[PDB]
RNA sequence: AAAGGGAAGCGCUUGUGACCAGACUUGCGCCCGGCGGAUCAUCCGGUGUUCUCACCGGUGCACUCCGCCGGGCUCAGGCCAG
RNA sequence: CGGGACCGAGGACCGCGCUCUGCAAGGAUGCUGGCGUAAUGGUCACCAGCGACCCGUCUUGAAACACGGACCAAGGAGUCAAGGUUUUGCGCGAGUGUUUGGGUGUAAAACCCGCACGCGUAAUGAAAGUGAACGUAGGUGAGAGCUUCGGCGCAUCAUCGAC
């Protein structure tokens, strides 16, 4: 169903923190990794680099954890998983584990329908 | 830019036990209602040696304890947020009415031998919420090896 | 006077007959000091290795 | 005594076997836990006073805790079958639950969870068909 | 345990005379004050003793028995006679026995 | 079950130890009417109202 | 598929092209009309409970309850805007 | 008295008030239109305007010099033991420590047992040796808390005494 009447979904940025020199070297995985060396450029944060995180970047307490339908993802592995959102239909919306079987899933959608739970995933195995 | 001399000090005192005594952590809940909801400044004493560790709360005893209840003190009721001990250097214990976190065996059969009585910290709130007629005791705090290597 | 708890047969039915309740079932419920000890003792069993 | 409510509160308040803790929130999977939220409010099995709704075949089935057999786990609770109109259930349910002081604040809870169970026992409409969108899922 | 370490954290940023052949058995003398006498005797008797119900008898205490060699004189002892058998005591300990109406008998 | 409490006396050097609480019911502490009828009126609610 | 007049790579912000995740599809409450049934109110007995509240069995005889379908009305509903 | 920009946090009532049938008074509502889908939004590629030295490491005050780096995968560097010291939690408490050993066992687990012993309970002196109450375990000034409102005075500090 309708999820409940919240304030409107604010992220202060979209973009990801990209680790520096990861575009120009392969062996550096992407993630976000604090530079520590005493003359870098992005640590003394000079302008036109790459901004590094901050708590000031943090989202609206009301609003985290929130898909942009309004609802919070739970996660669930069976029926039973999936009837403790009985109460939380307007808050919380139902996700499939990866590594449910098709039978199951096809049983979980229909309890999910049956309880008016969101199924982020419902399309899955289909 | 804002110029500041001086710095805002955070907090140097417990707010919380480190303890982890299920037992310890209701009587704190207890007598942080009690301290919220009362004028008397002995709950608010209380919670603080609730509070406290075990360094920070030294052994009473008895000997101490009649010590204390001497020169018109002989009925109030002594309170001591800590370990009462028994003394053998005391051969005759007397009549007295102590509240405290726990009693060795010995001097809580004395207390007991001698007529008086033994309470708990909640038996204590019950019987005194406002902690009236009482006598607040303490043990020696410098009284350790340490202290004395210091 | 102490509490008594009742007894069952072979049947699943009560025999008629109490049993006084221990005084050890009264003694205070610590789980810190329960986490404590089982974590000494869990390693008593324990054989040594080494390279 | 050494055994209370509060206690069993403070001895479980951080891991039982009823906890489901995820990144966005903790629930439970307690039968006495109205709307399946971890706290003393809804912790049935720590609550001397307790309720709790489960579906029947038609109708819900209310367990309510007996204070005097807390000790007697097979005639501890007090179980009654609502099978008629959703507002005889509802009034039932809130009267067992607020008219002899039998946790009143639940009663809120109590009456929102019998008419969940209900509502969702009512047949389910056939969903309108996806519509395919844009070029490469059209085409 | 390792978890709990520091280092996890830190993970990314780094006179007189000499006296040959001592025995110290010879030297073996515990002591106890006077205070603590009474403590050696048993509990029960030591309650009727020093409640009262006991006007006729004297108690005999050996230091021995209980480890102690001599009887030394901190403290106050009530007014209740005690025989004291003991290897040593010092001036103080056997006055103060004598005060409240003992004796101090010498041992080996 | 008869048999406990031989066992739990034949432990030399042990006694069933004394809780630091005497009254587990914090509840029936708090609400009792020796606590009750020497506290302050409450200062204010659960929620509080915004004043500008 | 795309860019390239003696480096590329990166940050902010548009634009174009390619490709996508959501959201929505209607819900709830009244007023009529048409069906299908009597787990409507009261009373009696039994049972359980929180000891005044419930369930079960007889009683409804259809202006009372519960479902379904046609119409009408109100309210709340998605995106961008004046 | 006009003209323009950006913003609408909160979520039953309470309050301060006013021009008092109500209000511009403790935070935006009312009316209307188009569309209901890639239209808004998002990701990737590329162009454009502006911005933007190659990383450690070392040196001193700092740069420069110097040294390492063709690329990728897997390893790869404050660990363990003994003995101290301070702090946290726990048990017992003038005591405390079962586990050298014995009993027992569902058998390297768990449970039970106690003599000795370790540390603490007394210090000082090279040693022989001696060995801690004049007093409600003292006086004075502070000192939380309590009080019958006269005072009693924890811990702790300064100071004069006693052993």
């Amino acid at each position: 169903v309708a999820a409940k009447k919240h304030v409107p979904i604010v992220k202060k940025r979209t973009k990801r923190f990209m680790r520096h020199q990861s575009d120009r070297f392969k062996c550096l995985d992407s993630a976000w990794r604090k530079p520590k060396g005493i003359d870098n450029r992005v640590r003394r944060r000079f302008k036109g680099n790459l901004a590094m995180p901050s708590i000031g970047y943090g989202s609206n307490k009301k609003t985290k954890h929130m898909m942009p339908s309004g609802h919070k993802a739970f996660l669930v592995h069976n029926v039973k998983d999936v009837e403790l959102l009985l109460m939380h239909n307007r808050t919380y919306a139902a996700e499939i584990a990866h590594n449910v079987s098709s039978r199951k899933r096809i049983d979980i959608i229909t309890r999910a329908k049956q309880l008016g739970v969101k199924v982020t995933n419902a399309k899955a195995k289909v | 830019g804002i110029d500041l001399r001086w710095k805002h000090v955070r907090s140097s005192h417990r707010k919380a036990p480190k303890s982890d005594n299920v037992y310890l952590k209701l009587l704190v809940k207890l007598y942080r209602f009690l301290a919220r909801r009362t004028e008397a400044p002995f709950n608010k004493v209380v919670l603080r040696r609730l509070f406290m560790s075990r360094i920070n709360r030294p052994p009473v005893s008895l000997s101490r304890i009649a010590r204390n209840l001497k020169n018109g003190n002989e009925k109030k009721t002594v309170v001591v947020v800590a370990t009462v001990t028994d003394d053998n250097r005391l051969l005759q214990v007397p009549k007295m009415e102590v509240a405290a976190l726990r009693f060795t065996a010995k001097a809580r059969a004395r207390i007991e031998a001698a007529g008086g009585r033994t309470l708990t910290l909640d038996q204590l709130a019950l019987e005194k919420p406002t902690g009236a007629n009482t006598l607040l005791l303490r043990g020696p705090k410098n009284a350790r090896e340490a202290v004395k290597h210091f | 006077s102490r509490p008594t708890v009742t007894v069952f047969g072979a049947d699943g039915k009560p025999t008629g007959a109490t049993e006084v309740l221990p005084k050890v079932f009264s003694a205070p419920i610590r789980p810190d000091i329960v986490k404590h000890v089982h974590t000494g003792m869990a390693k008593n069993k324990r054989q040594p290795y080494a390279v | 005594s050494n055994v209370s409510a509060d206690l069993i509160w403070e001895v479980s308040r951080n891991y039982n076997s009823f906890l489901v803790k995820q990144r966005t929130g903790t629930f439970s999977r307690d039968a006495l836990n109205l709307t399946n939220q971890h706290s003393r409010k809804h912790a049935g099995f720590v609550n001397d006073k307790a309720l709790g709704i489960v579906p029947a075949e038609k109708g819900v089935k209310v367990i309510a805790k007996k204070v005097k057999a807390a000790n007697k786990p097979a005639s501890s609770l007090y179980t009654v079958t609502y099978k008629s109109t959703a507002r005889k259930a509802y009034k039932a349910i809130a009267s067992q639950a607020a008219k002899h002081g039998y946790r009143a604040d639940l009663r809120q809870a109590a009456v929102a969870r019998a008419s969940a169970i209900l509502r969702s026992q009512r047949p389910v409409k056939p969903e309108p068909p996806k519509k395919l969108r844009g070029a490469a899922a059209r085409r | 345990p390792t978890r709990f370490s520091k280092t996890r954290k830190h993970r990314g940023h780094v006179v007189g005379m000499r006296h040959f052949h001592l025995l110290r058995n010879h030297y073996w003398r515990p002591s106890i004050n006077i205070d603590k006498l009474w403590s050696l005797v048993p509990s029960d008797v030591r309650e009727q003793y020093l409640s009262g119900q006991k006007k006729d008898t004297a108690p005999v205490i050996d230091l021995l028995s209980h480890g102690y060699a001599k009887l030394l004189g901190k403290g106050r002892l009530p007014e209740i006679p005690v025989v004291v058998r003991a290897r040593y005591v010092s001036a103080e300990a056997e006055r103060k026995v004598k005060e409240a109406g003992g004796v101090v008998e010498l041992v080996a | 079950i008869k048999q406990l409490d031989a066992v739990y006396e034949s432990k030399k050097g042990f006694f069933l130890p004394a809780n630091i609480v005497s009254q587990a019911d914090l509840s029936r502490l708090i609400n009792s009417t020796e606590i009750q009828s020497v506290l302050r009126a409450p200062k204010g609610e659960a929620r509080t109202k915004r004043a500008c």
